[PDB]
């Protein structure tokens, strides 16, 4: 099996791959290591390619993993990033150490993006595919509750793609999430809010290093919730948002002022006030007044773009089930692991 | 619907 695979060095990691993959070059890092871009001769096209080292060691990586590979076999959505193969080099569930990810290629993730010269016709675009991608996971009852500009890819045509699943320091975060309290789809919306708003102020609306100096830079510049709020929050936590300074924020207006965006055409401060107008239906920290995603869709700014058959798709058939709430020994996912990369491959 | 071809960033 062994002849099927060559290998070649990724900066400080082995990269044991197919011999259809050609010419990796490293194309950016996280967590789960580095990430290359590769020719594949079989599809004739640019492919990602990530590397799972030990994706069973321990429990946290094991669930997270094998969540993953289901969901992206599964899910097919122009918007979400698609499986194209996945693989290990090892050749028997004993040796077995590693898992790759074969991905469709992009060009590049949100956080250059937003270092970068825009327009209303490309940001308009770019936040409705988020949207498409998001509505598409909450229709089989996946909610993110992760979404950041590092785990969204973008392509040179403006495309968008969801790089992964979220949950089964952190900016994006809702309040609802920081307080430890319910939530519903609309938690990806406060996310959605974030990104959209960093876009245009060009730098981050909530810089917290915990999660006590992210609340209270959220309600700076808000303003202190409504008294329907802050007991909604479970005693323990009910206590803090009751014991710290009161603010009363700023408007939309204060906070995304007119000379943020183009002011020339009249059209063009029409797409100013209906940009400003999205965020506040969408930075709106009481998660029951907040916009939902089908509401967003339809919101003037963004419905321009709206196709039917890429926001109302219908929705993946998860064949797992007990998915991303199942508990194995280190063992036993080693085997569902491995079973997964089996079967999936092509 | 609008055309969404000629939209670009510059990533390339
Ligand atoms: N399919 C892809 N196409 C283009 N770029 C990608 C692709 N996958 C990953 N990247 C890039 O590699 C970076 C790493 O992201 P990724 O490997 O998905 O994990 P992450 O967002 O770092 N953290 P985590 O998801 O926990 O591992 C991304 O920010 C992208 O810049």
């Amino acid at each position: 099996r062994d002849n099927n695979f060559y290998s070649v060095e990724i900066g400080d990691s082995t990269f044991t791959v197919l011999k259809r993959y050609q010419n990796l070059k490293p194309i950016g890092s996280g967590a789960q290591g580095i990430v290359c871009a590769a020719y594949d001769a079989i599809l004739e096209r640019n492919v990602a390619i990530k590397k799972l080292s030990r994706p069973f060691q321990n429990q946290t990586h094991a669930k997270r993993a094998y969540r993953e590979l289901v969901l992206m076999k599964c899910v097919n959505h122009k918007n979400i990033i698609g499986l194209l193969n996945v693989f290990t080099p090892q050749k028997s569930l004993e040796e077995f150490q590693d898992v790759y990810i074969v991905m469709e290629l992009m060009d590049a993730n949100l956080c250059q993006v937003i270092q970068m010269e825009l327009d209303h016709e490309r940001m308009s675009y770019l936040l409705y595919q988020m949207l498409c991608g998001i509505k598409h996971l909450h229709s089989a009852g996946i909610i993110h509750r992760d979404l950041k500009p590092s785990n969204i890819v973008v392509k040179s045509d403006c495309t968008l793609k969801i790089l992964d699943f979220g949950l089964a320091t952190r900016y994006y975060r809702a309040p609802e999430v920081i307080l430890g309290m319910g939530y519903k789809e609309n938690v990806d919306i406060w996310s959605v809010g974030c990104i959209m708003g960093e876009m245009i102020k060009g730098g981050v609306l909530f810089p917290g290093t915990d999660h006590i100096d992210q609340w209270n830079k959220v309600i700076e510049q808000l303003g202190t919730p409504c008294p329907e709020f802050m007991k909604k929050l479970q005693p323990t936590v009910r206590t803090y948002v009751e014991n710290r300074p009161k603010y009363a924020g700023y408007s939309f207006e204060k906070l995304f002022p007119d000379v943020l965006f183009p002011a020339d055409s009249e059209h063009n401060k029409l797409k100013a006030s209906q940009a400003r107008d999205l965020l506040s239906k969408m930075l709106v920290i009481d998660a029951s007044k907040r916009i939902s995603v089908d509401e967003a869709l339809q919101h003037p700014y963004i419905n321009v773009w709206y196709d039917p058959s890429e926001a109302e798709a219908p929705p993946p058939k998860i064949p797992d089930k007990q998915l991303d709430e199942r508990e194995h020994t280190i063992e036993e996912w080693k085997e569902l692991i491995y079973k997964e990369v089996m079967d999936l491959e092509e | 619907r609008p055309s969404r071809d000629h939209l670009y960033l510059p990533l390339e």
